[PDB]
């Protein structure tokens, strides 16, 4: 059984940023890929990133200049960080592990 | 860019087989873009469905079932339950990226 899970911050002021944390669990994070998904409240899913098992990562064009995947490999934790935040931020925040899918719980982001 | 297409919303009944289906604006849909299938329940839940066009994710029901059709993929379940009415999920790996269809509000009656 294989298992993600969304550790980030509760609410986050606007021009503050956040940063979120997936916990994977049950593989190797050098084997596959980790994609941060998120889904604005009643809205559509929306990629925003990758990291490749070997350590590249691919960003959401128009989300590059704020993003920032990255992972530590003992830690077994895959981190992701955007900046300058804003109203149509407070999204849920989903890590998928690539060759699955396999979902994280998410975890709710407000922004005030 | 690249926009994905799914029905709105489908209606079904117990029994039958359902045919959900991810289309491309570029153009046909291959075994390039890796076809992936999400189903989200209530409390925003996503479970994987359908991996690599058309793997069974180790745990989706034997009736989920992936597959191109046509300039297209699709997901069709054989012999629906009550519990699959939910809203499905596609995504279409364009190379370097990863791209959501809008979901299909499946209604089990
Ligand atoms: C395009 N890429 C490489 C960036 C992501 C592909 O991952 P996937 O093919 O969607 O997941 C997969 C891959 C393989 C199997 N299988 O059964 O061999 C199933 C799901």
């Amino acid at each position: 059984q294989v298992q993600l899970k969304e550790s980030g911050p509760g609410l986050v002021a606007p021009s503050q940023s956040l940063s979120i944390t997936c916990t994977v669990s049950g593989f190797s994070l050098t084997g596959y890929g980790v994609n941060w998904v998120r889904q604005p409240p009643g809205k559509g899913l929306e990629w925003l990133g990758m990291i490749w098992g070997d350590g590249s990562t691919d960003y959401n064009s128009a989300l590059k200049s704020r993003l920032n995947i990255s992972k530590d490999k003992s830690k077994s934790q895959v981190f992701l960080r955007m900046y300058s935040l804003q109203t149509d931020d407070t999204a849920r925040y989903y890590c998928a592990r690539d060759y699955g899918p396999y979902w994280g719980q998410g975890t709710l982001v407000t922004v005030s | 860019q690249a926009v994905v297409t799914q029905e709105s919303a489908l209606t079904t009944s117990p029994g039958e087989t359902v045919t959900l289906t991810c289309r491309s604006s570029t153009g046909a849909v291959t075994t390039s873009n890796y076809a992936n299938w999400v189903q989200e329940k209530p409390d925003h839940l996503f479970t994987g469905l359908i991996g690599g066009t058309k793997h069974r994710t180790p745990g989706a029901p034997a009736r989920f079932s992936g597959s191109l059709i046509g300039d297209k993929a699709a997901l069709t379940i054989t012999g629906a339950q009550t519990e699959d009415e939910a809203i499905y999920f596609c995504a279409l790996w364009y190379s370097n990226h990863w791209v959501f269809g809008g979901g299909t509000k499946l209604t089990v009656l």
